[PDB]
């Protein structure tokens, strides 16, 4: 699926549903490979340290009949990514009803002992975590396809802020 | 209904004015409702198969009658836009559109009979742009910077984008420079419940504002 | 309380960075081969950082700040005691001709700035203002003729006469691009790219 | 007739008429052959850019018993230059019967995308035509010579403004 | 020198405004200089043989840029003139004319490729109308009666007529309905002092007034 | 909106462009050939650059800022490690007398100013102020005697005493008329008259 427009994308199928996460996603940009491209990626690595609270918006891309929940889950650093719906249901959590919202939006607040975290430091692997769960199985009219699509959207808020420029862009 | 001279398209997912700048007259000729029309492009079928469709503006409106006439018969001209896609589908269609206003769109994979096709448009690939990379060598996830727009098929079916002139030159001549580009993407690709239409038409409705051309060629 | 200002333009991209490697050489009295003058076309498009930095946006407006930093050597083992070369850098702006032979018009002519160094002092410096036709420069151009901006040219040679020692010089080109604004951001291209 | 004073008159005689301009002239000066020696191509040939508007004044040479018409053209750039008389009428043209007047004045407009057009450059070849057509044959009383001449002027506006100088004057 | 947007003739014999009555605006569209500019015509040489030359409107106007274009595209179309006619001779040709603004002219000696000829116009005969009966069956000599004005080689040389608009419909169909028709005839046959110039142009200068065009025909 | 400010009579004129190259050379100590102080006649008639822009005006009145520019070379393969060379470098007022040997008195007389120069510092520099008899040069004179303005000379030579080395020298001279008024305006001469 890489190289192509079908990475951006999650598959939401309606079989096995074996109550673990849809998707877990680090919250360390510019050190996670699949949040190092994202235009934060892009621009913290240029920098060093950054130094703000970020902005998951998941979209919802079915039909209109389809219903059903999700789980929105944020485990703070120095936390474990949870592995079933229950531990998520305990921590942090937005229930994203589907049926009668179609976007999904997560604030991570900016929590550190310094002023500024590293960008990529390998030491710090706990930076906490965003995870989506079945609440509930998706529920389809008629032949509605049961294969659907979620997508992420990763941005800065407005009291992101970076510091001491690094440029590694070499090219041998 | 709109009230925009001879042509009028039923419109009942807001404006997104691109940059936060509306088109504005510079500070020339006022053309009013002589090329202010509505020129509804050819719709395009979008299919389980289809990968994007790029148009070029002003190259786009390069046969629209008075505006076609009046940006090859003249010498210096600018104009904004107010681009309107339309995805008429049904509750049983799936799917999401992402309409990107990318200006100076060079779509590198040049001969100018490739990159100005015009009224036709065009077609990404999987003259064959890589829609991975938008034709542009750069990911498409970091395309949402251009001004866009996104067409769900759940909460909207339409999205209007407001361009404005953006240009390096305040006036420049609209037969050889295309500001922008509109470049449209299936972000999830279609899907529909059993013996529903298997194509859902999109219609582009291209609206130039605030246009000015100085100069003239006779004829 | 952070501040947010390290990521303005001017501080991402006004960082003075090698560009070029101009390669001189004082000839022998020999005369093997005339004065190897060096003339490079100023542009960004050569170096991987600072064109990839400035593929973030459509259009910019930037003023240059060339420095010029020279070394030189010996290739043989006999001192010969040159006295210290002279190098001549000639800024021949945009559309002006490009010099073709060490003893060309171009380097007396009046319209070309040229500056003097004596191998040793502090390194020259000059600072090409926003020179260019258009209100802005573009790194993406979407028309056809009937991008490439041109800043100019960069020509240095060796006023000194022949000396049979061979004094071969580099000097290294540093641009600073200073006063810079940038409109119309756009997706960043791959490292792989360039 | 060039290195002489027979350059700078053209004739306007009696005969064939063909529906062709007498004479058409680029409005691209420092550039033109037969515009660059006029204290505008003497000026513009130590610079580099040029903008603002110029001005032809051409004079009648002749009787002030003939009479007649002429038709003097403007093809604004990015236009080509009219080959008849229909065509020129259609554009931006004055009407010059020089029975009641010896000299018509034409001041090109200055119209151009950028704030400074380069003087030399030889991609841009459609900066405007200014062409003189025959309106009616002359006509002149008795044994009036038949040949006649007009002489042409060209002088820079009052908004004028050139930068960038080049000094290319070598000598070897 | 007029005024008259891009084109401007050098007039130094007075305006006869036709029946006294200035072309007026319909009480539509209103072109303004799209087409009110100064066409003037080809020139026609008088010679000492030469018998007439008859122009019809706004037929001769059918290839003249932005008035052809408008009167061929569109349904309804009502326009005065200011036909003005220049005959640029010396103080030795001696000779008369007569402009006369024909209304309904008929020139029955017939095929519309006959009496309508266009830009080129015509010449009356001694397709050959007869000069003597003005191509109307009846004398010239009462050809007076038609709103006229006389240029005689002695004391003037050029004449202008402020045609209104004269036609039993408040408007008409521009392409199928010649409103006026302009006659010139000499009066006087033309003669000049011994090797002097033997044929002497004749320019008209039609500039179309208060024109009003209604309806539309796309392209 | 534009200028107009870039074709006034200091902008066009106001350019530095070298007008001479002085030959000199220290005397090898065997003293095969005295010292070849080098003349030169102010003049702007040797130029094509300058002189064809001054002549598009008949009067001008323009004041020099005359800068120079000193290369030197050893002409044997033998170093011989001469110390850094001092040039005095004398500006002969117009009238005065021009010398004709490299020991003449006219080097340490009072009048003449003379600026001593270490082959290795930043470039020398004057500016001879407006010297002339009558109101402003004149360029074209179309009397007879009972143009040719006189500006001044410049002697060169090396102080140093005699050392076997031969190091020969090569004074660039660029003038810069400064505070130029410019009148009765004329045709340009073609650019093969010189």
């Amino acid at each position: 699926k890489k190289n192509t427009m079908e990475m951006y994308r999650v598959r939401l199928s309606d079989k096995p549903h074996t109550d673990d996460p849809i998707l877990c996603l680090s919250l360390s940009p510019a050190s996670d490979p699949r949040l190092s491209h994202t235009m934060l990626g892009e621009i913290l690595n240029y920098y060093t340290h950054w130094a703000g609270s970020l902005k998951f918006t998941f979209m919802f891309c079915g039909s209109m009949m389809a219903t059903g929940k999700l789980l929105v889950s944020y485990a703070p650093p120095g936390a474990d990514p949870p592995k079933k719906r229950k531990e998520a249901m305990l921590g942090t959590h937005v229930i994203w009803d589907i049926g009668l919202q179609s976007s999904c939006t997560m604030v991570v607040p900016w929590i550190s002992n310094t002023t500024y975290r590293l960008t990529i430091d390998d030491s710090f692997t706990e930076g906490g975590y965003i995870s989506v769960f079945y609440q509930t199985r998706i529920v389809v009219p008629l032949s509605t396809p049961r294969e659907m699509d979620i997508l992420g959207f990763v941005s800065a808020c407005n009291d992101f802020s970076v510091r001491l420029l690094r440029d590694t862009t070499h090219i041998e | 209904q709109l009230t925009l001279g001879n042509s009028t398209i039923t419109a009942q997912a807001n404006s997104v004015v691109a940059y936060g700048r509306w088109p504005e007259y510079l500070r020339p000729t006022e053309p009013e409702v002589a090329a202010c029309r509505f020129y509804t492009l050819d719709t395009v079928s979008w299919t389980k198969e289809s990968r994007g469709w790029w148009w070029k503006l002003p190259d786009a409106l390069r046969d629209m009658g008075l505006f076609g006439q009046n940006m090859y018969y003249h010498y210096l001209g600018r104009s904004g836009y107010t681009v309107h896609v339309q995805c008429n589908a049904s509750k049983f269609h799936q799917g999401a559109l992402g309409v990107f206003a990318v200006p100076e769109m060079c779509l590198a994979g040049t001969s100018y009979q490739n990159a100005n096709p015009g009224e036709k448009g065009g077609t990404f690939t999987g003259f064959c742009p890589v829609d991975y990379l938008l034709g542009n060598g750069t990911l498409l996830g970091n395309a949402f910077v251009f001004p866009h727009q996104i067409i769900n098929l759940r909460t909207n079916n339409c999205a209007t984008l407001v361009l404005p002139y953006v240009n390096s030159l305040s006036i420049d001549s609209m037969v050889k420079h295309n500001n922008w580009g509109i470049a449209i993407l299936p972000l999830a690709p279609l899907n529909f419940a059993s013996e529903s239409s298997p194509e859902i038409p999109i219609t582009l409705t291209i609206a130039p504002m605030c246009c000015e051309f100085n100069g003239l060629r006779n004829i | 309380h952070r501040s947010r200002s390290e990521s303005s333009i001017e501080s991402f991209f006004a960082r003075g960075a090698c560009v070029t490697i101009m390669t001189v050489d004082n000839p022998a009295s020999t005369t093997n081969k005339d004065k190897l003058f060096a003339v490079w076309k100023i542009t960004y498009k050569d170096t991987v950082q600072l064109r990839r930095k400035l593929e973030f946006f459509t259009y910019s407006r930037f003023d240059m700040e060339l420095t010029f930093v020279v070394t030189a050597n010996f290739t043989e083992t006999n001192n010969g005691h040159a006295l210290n070369q002279v190098y001549q850098i000639m800024y021949v702006p945009p559309g002006a001709p490009v010099p073709e032979k060490w003893d060309d018009y171009t380097w007396q002519t009046s319209s070309n700035p040229s500056i003097f160094y004596t191998y040793g002092t502090a390194p020259a410096r000059i600072s090409v203002p926003y020179v260019g036709i258009s209100n802005a420069y573009s790194h993406f151009y979407d028309g056809f003729s009937k991008s490439l901006n041109d800043f100019g040219i960069l020509a240095v040679r060796v006023v000194n006469d022949p000396n049979p020692t061979k004094v071969t010089s580099k000097i290294r080109v540093y641009l600073k691009p200073k006063h810079i604004r940038v409109w119309c951001p756009r997706p960043p291209r791959a490292v792989a790219y360039y």
